[PDB]
């Protein structure tokens, strides 16, 4: 009886994959300081970004497979390079180092004599600098070198712009949706009970940070366990806090910037002398709210390992200096974070057996995260002392293979992908197409 | 704003018209752009027009030639989706009917196109000229 | 509640062979929502089709289904070896999913008769109290065959048991037994027993007995 | 990859509760992945019993609320694990029981239909015989041949549980040699044959071994 | 594909709808692009919509306003192509079509948008106010 | 065989093969790679 006929703008979508862009909020943009982070020409954000909660839909979420994190990733990789491209290149720097030790902490910075050209091609210029041991290595009085001189190129970061990380919203263009889960509790995957719909994404914070996240989003209730095969001791845990953690990271070294001229036109910024406190880059902890949330979160653990269980914490094992330690940037300076400390402990089936803590940090200017080579970037000297004050909102685990799985397990932070990082954001979104055209019967046929 | 996905067929019709507003039309808009991310803002908004004027031939060249709602007069076989009227709008949702329509689907395509405006229009040609 | 009716239930066939199996739904299902499994014997159901035409992966291209109202049927074309077994067609159109009588497809060779022979009681086994005529069909072909127990030309009925092998695994054909059980005090009252056995092979009738 | 890992095998007698556990390797979670218990009666076709997914358990109308399935999902020992339970047993539901499940994460996959689906993933399975009785030895029959050629086999009846195996000659003789499978007698034991086909000395024996019961006997056999 | 090209114009309107579909969209389709040789592919394709939105607005201005086919009030004119019916469709190709109308293709041009849908659609609103 | 314009002996006359003729092109010189340092971060390439 009936005929068929043409509905346009039907509910209906299929799971895929498109170019995301990104929302910088519009203020942003006001921040100014030429260009901080990503915002440029960044997409102001809609001041009244859409959320539709979806009646009567359930969804099955896979956080591992979201591909927004894999363009997220491959975003901040590309961001990178393009703000490296127009800045100065260190090349000529890989001259001899004459090096000798510092004025206590067996002399951590080397004072460094060096030959150099000058705005003229005709005569060097003798001048001297203050590297970190990390930032160079002695070859055969004591003489140095760069350390990324054998490996790759250098280049320097512009002190006009700025690495603070701002939010941005992840947007779909059109005939595209995001999807977010609003539950409170959800570990990235599984059926997802209430599903809204949002044109752009909350404002998430490109941290880059090893061992902890930094500046992320809270959980909700208690707090959240994710991993993507949890038996499998391969593969990271990432967690979710409840609470923020109050942490202190500062550079308790009062510096200058030298802006030596290696002309035409060019200038270098070098680490001048320390006015100031002789100590160590420290890393702040508070001993009671640190404990506190390991008392809850060790408690999350035994809905896996068992009611009754022993488990002990213990510092990284070993491997490249990014996996073993706390590795981040605050107020341009990349500090590592010796965190053995706070993951010395061992606790009961509820509970473990001063008002203050500290974490020894090292600073590195010359750097090659994301296992890049043919180039390293070196982060400018900041003047004056540097403070910050950050959220740890998670952690990145590993569990130890070594089993004896029916007697106690052993957890250790864990490093590497930086993707965890942002599936620790996007977990409770993923991308889909809509397909709007439908047919349906019925008997108005046509004349 | 895809609120209706969840109910029935029946229901999803009297929204119908927002999700045609916010699905056809999407500029942020911002002119600035550069060499890399710039090209980034394009490749997504570029194939969002390609998509688009892609379901677009499909309404003009079929029964439509106008947007939302049209009528044809290819017939329903009951080999496609043999089905009570009470069963697909009152008890059914859309998600759940185009699962089992996915066999027919490019069948019907046809007959919208070949069966109808190209024989329809023709034989309006034929109509119209006494 | 639908009811899945295969045909035939049991089927010979050689390889090379273009082999279809029909089922029949109680109903009509659109949508196509229709499912065939492959089970070898001793071993799980494997899924190999579902919604009637679609192929899972790893699946060789041989395996064709069809989908049609409420008539369907799965296509096997170039019959192999590793393809014989037990066949389901199954619907998970509604709640619940029900499957089919199941389909054997057996492999096809020349049509062998059975080698029959028959044991008389074990001695030690009538000092027990019971006594148990053990009528044998070797190698045969096919499995379908007829085993009848007539005690001094006459049928018996109740107290019988038949067991079956497997398909062989290279010759491709199979072994019948036959148990009969009785006691000791009947099995003292009668004479002369024998064992009727009529096969596709024999083109003779076969009768193998004891004077005891 | 995926694994499902059942139970061993279940012998029980009527009115009592059995369980049975089903441990799915490869399996990230029951979340995106829908488990079905399903049923193979002896000779007979595939019922559907029922599912849990999203969570939720569910049955057919058969056996409304007398068939409870609980799952939990991956731990941090082991894979996600489903068990399935029966009380009330009856002699008719000696069937094999399986384990399976579908992948659910494609929304717009044809495995399933709003709660019904196909089976992608199969466990081994797990046997659950129904029936009063208690472990019991083996008794062995030789059978000797009269006189085309010559046949000579051994006869096992009248054992509990199963199965025994049986051999000839120690394993010596493999070939021409075709092993019937056990025979449920309607006195609740089980008898089977092992025949060897002979042409025309050697005098050949039977090597039967019953473990349930620990009876290793064996049998010669002399032509009459 | 253009397969009645050769034949009479009678013959080629049953195939007119598969020209219309190919020469309409076509998307490769593929996102990935370079400073050079991605400006290249760019270029084409850019070049394709604007040439096709050219078309569509004359399908619009003039008493179209749909695909394929659609007619006119415009007479058509005896020094236009004094011809036997059976002379244009039966015997004759569109390419030997074109060939003559040449010089008249832009009078007509001016029948459709002015005479029509200027003229039309102000007496449509003449005649639709009664 | 074709040609621009064949009678003039300016222009060049493309021929195309029926068959395949078969040619061999090797570097009967067995080498090494240095792969030198002119760094930071470059290698060249010489001739062992
Ligand atoms: C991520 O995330 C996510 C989210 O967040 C997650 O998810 C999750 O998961 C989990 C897992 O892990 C879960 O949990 C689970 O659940 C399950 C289910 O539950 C459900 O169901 C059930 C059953 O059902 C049935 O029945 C009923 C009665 O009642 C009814 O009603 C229904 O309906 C059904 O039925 C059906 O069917 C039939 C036939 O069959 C038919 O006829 C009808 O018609 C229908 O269809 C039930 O029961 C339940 O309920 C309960 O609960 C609830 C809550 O939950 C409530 O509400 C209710 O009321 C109740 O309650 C009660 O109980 C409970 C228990 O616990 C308590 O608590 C309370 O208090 C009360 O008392 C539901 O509905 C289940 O099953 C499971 O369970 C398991 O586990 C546990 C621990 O946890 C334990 O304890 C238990 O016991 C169990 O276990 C079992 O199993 C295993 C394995 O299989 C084994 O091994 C063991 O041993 C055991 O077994 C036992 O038992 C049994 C019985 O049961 C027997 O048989 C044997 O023999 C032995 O004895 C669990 O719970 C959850 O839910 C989820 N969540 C959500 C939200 O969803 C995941 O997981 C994550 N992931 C990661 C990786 O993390
Ligand atoms: C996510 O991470 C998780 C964990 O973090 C990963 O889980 C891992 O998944 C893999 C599957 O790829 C598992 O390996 C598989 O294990 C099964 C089961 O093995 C267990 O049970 C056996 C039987 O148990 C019953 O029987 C006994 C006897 O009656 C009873 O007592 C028991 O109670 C049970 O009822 C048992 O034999 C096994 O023991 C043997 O193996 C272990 C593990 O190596 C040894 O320690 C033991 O000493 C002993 O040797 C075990 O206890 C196996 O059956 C699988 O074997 C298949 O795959 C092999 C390749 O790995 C292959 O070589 C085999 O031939 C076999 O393949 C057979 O089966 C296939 C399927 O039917 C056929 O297609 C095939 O042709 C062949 O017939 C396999 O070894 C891991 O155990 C599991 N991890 C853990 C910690 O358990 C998961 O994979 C990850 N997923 C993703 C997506 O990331
Ligand atoms: C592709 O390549 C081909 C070759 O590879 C190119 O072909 C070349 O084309 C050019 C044309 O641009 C030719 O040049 C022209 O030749 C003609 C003809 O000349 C021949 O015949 C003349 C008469 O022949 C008849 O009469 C006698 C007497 O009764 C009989 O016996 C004969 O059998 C005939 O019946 C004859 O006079 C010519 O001889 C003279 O010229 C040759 C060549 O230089 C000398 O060797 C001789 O010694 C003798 O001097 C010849 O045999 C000419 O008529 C053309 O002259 C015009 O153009 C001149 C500029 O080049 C210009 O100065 C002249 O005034 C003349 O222009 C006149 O004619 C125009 C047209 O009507 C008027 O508009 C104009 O106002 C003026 O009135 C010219 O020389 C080449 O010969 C030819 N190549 C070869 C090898 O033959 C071709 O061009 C290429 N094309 C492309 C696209 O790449
Ligand atoms: C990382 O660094 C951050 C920032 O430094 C730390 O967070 C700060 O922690 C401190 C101490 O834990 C806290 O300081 C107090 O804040 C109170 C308000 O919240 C103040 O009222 C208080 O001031 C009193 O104490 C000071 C020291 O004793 C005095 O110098 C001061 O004058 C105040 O005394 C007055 O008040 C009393 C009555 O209470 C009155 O009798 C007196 O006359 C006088 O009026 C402290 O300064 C900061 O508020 C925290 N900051 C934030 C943002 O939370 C964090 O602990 C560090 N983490 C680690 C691991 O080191
Ligand atoms: C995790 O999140 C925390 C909190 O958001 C981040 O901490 C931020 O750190 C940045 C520095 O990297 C801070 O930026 C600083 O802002 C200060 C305040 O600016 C206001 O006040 C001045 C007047 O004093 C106004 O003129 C101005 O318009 C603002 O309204 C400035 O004083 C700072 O400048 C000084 O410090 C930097 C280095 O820190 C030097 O380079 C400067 O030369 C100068 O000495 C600086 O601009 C920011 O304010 C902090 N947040 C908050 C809320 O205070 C963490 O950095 C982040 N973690 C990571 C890894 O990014
Ligand atoms: C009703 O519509 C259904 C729409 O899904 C049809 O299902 C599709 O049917 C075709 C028919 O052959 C299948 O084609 C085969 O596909 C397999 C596997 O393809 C999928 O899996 C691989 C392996 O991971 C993956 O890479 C692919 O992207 C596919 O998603 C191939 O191996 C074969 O060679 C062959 O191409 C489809 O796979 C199947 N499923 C889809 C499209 O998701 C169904 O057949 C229709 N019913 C009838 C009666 O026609
Ligand atoms: C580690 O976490 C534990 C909690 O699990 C912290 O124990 C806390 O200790 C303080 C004392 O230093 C307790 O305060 C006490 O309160 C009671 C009740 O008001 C009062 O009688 C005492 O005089 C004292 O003020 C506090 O209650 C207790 N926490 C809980 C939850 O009971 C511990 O402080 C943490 N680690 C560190 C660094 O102390
Ligand atoms: C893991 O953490 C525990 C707890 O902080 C560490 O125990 C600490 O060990 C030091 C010794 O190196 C203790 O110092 C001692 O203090 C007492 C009391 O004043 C004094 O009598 C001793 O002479 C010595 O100075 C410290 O007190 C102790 N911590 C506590 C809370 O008592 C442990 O060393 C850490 N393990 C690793 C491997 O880092
Ligand atoms: C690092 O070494 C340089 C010398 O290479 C020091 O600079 C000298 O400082 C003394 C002060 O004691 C002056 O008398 C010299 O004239 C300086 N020489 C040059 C070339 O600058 C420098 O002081 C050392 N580090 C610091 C600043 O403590
Ligand atoms: C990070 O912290 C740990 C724990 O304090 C340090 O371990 C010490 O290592 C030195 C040798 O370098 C030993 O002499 C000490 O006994 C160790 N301490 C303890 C408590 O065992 C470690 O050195 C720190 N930093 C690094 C880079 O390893
Ligand atoms: C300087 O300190 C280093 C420690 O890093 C030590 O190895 C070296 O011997 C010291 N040099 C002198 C001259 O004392």
């Amino acid at each position: 009886n009936l005929w068929v006929t043409v509905y346009y703008g039907v509910p209906v979508w299929k799971d895929a994959e498109t170019t995301l862009f990104c929302a910088s909020d519009a203020k942003a943009y006001e921040t100014e300081k030429h260009n901080v982070w990503a915002t440029h020409a960044c997409v102001p954000t809609d001041p009244n970004p859409q959320e539709i909660h979806l009646e009567n839909v359930t969804e099955e979420f896979n956080m591992w497979k979201n591909n927004m994190v894999e363009q997220m990733h491959t975003d901040i990789i590309s961001l990178w390079d393009q703000s490296l491209k127009p800045c100065v290149k260190l090349t000529p720097l890989c001259v001899t180092l004459q090096c000798t030790n510092v004025t206590d902490m067996r002399g951590e910075l080397k004072n460094c004599s060096f030959n150099m050209t000058t705005e003229l091609r005709d005569k060097k210029q003798k001048v001297y600098s203050l590297f970190y041991r990390l930032d160079v290595v002695q070859i055969n009085n004591k003489e140095y070198r760069l350390i990324n001189c054998n490996t790759s190129a250098i280049t320097q970061a512009c002190p006009k712009v700025s690495f603070e990380p701002i939010p941005i919203h992840y947007c779909a263009p059109a005939g595209f949706a995001i999807l977010k889960c609003k539950d409170k509790k959800f570990n990235g995957t599984g059926p997802c009970p209430s599903v809204s719909t949002v044109q752009c994404t909350h404002g998430i914070k490109p941290v880059v940070s090893t061992q902890l996240l930094l500046n992320g989003s809270l959980a909700e209730e208690e707090v959240m366990i994710r991993s993507e095969n949890i038996t499998n001791n391969a593969k990271n845990i990432l967690v979710q806090f409840n609470t923020p953690v109050q942490i202190n990271c500062t550079r308790p070294n009062n510096n200058t910037r030298k802006s030596i001229r290696i002309g035409p036109g060019q200038a270098f910024y070098a680490t001048g002398d320390i006015i100031g406190d002789i100590r160590q880059a420290h890393c702040n902890v508070s001993k009671a709210t640190w404990n506190e949330t390991l008392g809850k979160v060790v408690k999350q653990l035994r809905k896996h390992f068992g009611n009754n269980t022993i488990i002990r914490f213990a510092n990284s094992s070993g491997g490249d200096l990014e996996v073993t330690t706390h590795s981040f940037n605050c107020g341009g300076e990349f500090f590592y974070c010796n965190t053995s400390g706070l993951f010395n402990s061992t606790w009961i089936s509820n509970t473990s057996v001063n008002d203050s803590i500290t974490l020894p940090c090292r600073i590195k200017q010359i750097i090659n995260m994301w296992q890049r080579i043919g180039q390293a970037m070196y982060a400018p000297p900041i003047q004056g002392v540097i403070r910050c004050v950050s959220n740890i909102t998670g952690l990145i685990l590993t569990r130890d293979g070594g089993s004896t799985n029916s007697t106690t397990e052993t957890f250790r932070p864990g490093g590497g992908d930086m993707r965890d990082n942002w599936r620790s954001e996007l977990y409770k979104y993923k991308v889909v197409k809509i397909e709007p055209l439908g047919v349906a019967p019925t008997r108005c046929k046509r004349r | 704003f895809l609120g209706a996905a969840g109910s029935t067929m029946g229901a999803a019709s009297m929204t119908l018209t927002v999700q045609a507003r916010n699905l056809l039309s999407g500029n942020p808009d911002w002119l600035p752009d550069m060499t890399v991310w710039g090209i980034k803002q394009l490749q997504a908004r570029v194939l969002a027009v390609e998509r688009y004027l892609r379901d677009q031939q499909l309404l003009g060249i079929w029964g439509c030639s106008g947007k939302l709602i049209c009528c044809t007069n290819v017939p329903w076989n009951s080999s496609w989706s043999n089905r009570n009227l009470s069963e697909i709008w009152d008890n059914m949702t859309w998600l759940q009917w185009d699962k089992e329509i996915s066999n027919y689907t490019q069948i019907i395509y046809g007959l919208l196109e070949e069966s109808q405006n190209q024989q329809e229009k023709n034989e309006q040609d034929l109509l119209a000229l006494d | 509640d639908i009811q899945m009716t295969q045909s035939p239930s049991t089927l010979s066939a050689s390889i090379g062979d273009t082999v279809r199996i029909s089922c029949r739904a109680s109903q009509s299902i659109t949508g196509n929502w229709v499912a065939w499994y492959q089970q070898r014997p001793g071993k799980a159901p494997r899924l190999l089709i579902y919604r009637g035409a679609a192929l899972l992966g790893g699946v060789p291209s041989r395996f064709s289904g069809s989908a049609a109202g409420t008539d369907f049927t799965l296509t096997i074309g170039n019959l192999q070896a590793e393809d014989f077994g037990t066949f389901y067609c199954q619907q998970y159109d509604t709640y619940p999913g029900t499957f089919g009588q199941g389909t054997k497809v057996e492999v096809k060779r020349t049509v062998a008769a059975p080698s029959v022979f028959i044991f008389p009681p074990s001695d030690e086994q009538l000092k027990s109290g019971t006594a148990s005529v053990v009528c044998l069909l070797n190698n045969f072909y096919p499995r379908e065959a007829k085993v009848q127990w007539k005690v001094d030309n006459a049928l018996q009925s109740g107290n019988s048991q038949e067991s079956v092998t497997e398909q062989d695994s290279k010759d491709s054909t199979y072994s019948l037994s036959s148990t009969l059980t009785l006691s000791k005090a009947d099995y003292e009252k009668h004479k002369v027993y024998a064992c009727e056995v009529t096969h596709q092979g024999l083109s003779s009738p076969v009768t193998k007995s004891f004077n005891r | 990859q995926i694994h499902l890992v059942q139970s061993g095998t279940e012998v029980k007698k009527p009115g009592s509760s059995v369980t049975v556990s089903c441990k799915a390797y490869g399996v990230n979670t029951f979340g995106l992945y829908a488990v079905n218990w399903v049923r193979q009666a002896p000779g007979q076709s595939l019922e559907y019993i029922g599912q849990i997914w999203r969570w939720k358990s569910s049955a057919s109308h058969h056996f409304r609320g007398r068939v409870l399935i609980s799952a939990v999902d991956l731990t941090g020992s082991s894979p996600p694990i489903s068990s399935l339970e029966i009380k009330n047993l009856t002699s008719d539901d000696t069937a094999v029981y399986f384990c399976t499940t579908t992948s659910t994460y494609d929304k717009w996959s044809g495995l399933h239909h709003d709660g019904v689906m196909a089976f992608s993933s199969w466990g081994q399975g797990t046997l659950i015989s129904v029936s009063a009785a208690s472990t019991k030895g083996p008794s062995v029959f030789p059978l000797a041949p009269s006189s085309g050629t010559a046949a000579l086999g051994c006869l096992v009846k009248d054992y509990f549980p199963e199965p025994v195996t049986v051999s000839w000659n120690s394993g010596a003789l493999t070939s021409g040699v075709h092993t019937f499978p056990a025979v449920l007698q309607s006195s609740g034991l089980y008898s089977l044959s092992s025949v060897v086909t002979v042409p025309s000395t050697q005098t050949y024996i039977c090597n039967v071994n019953h473990k349930p019961s620990n009876t290793k006997v064996d049998k010669k056999v002399e032509p009459k």
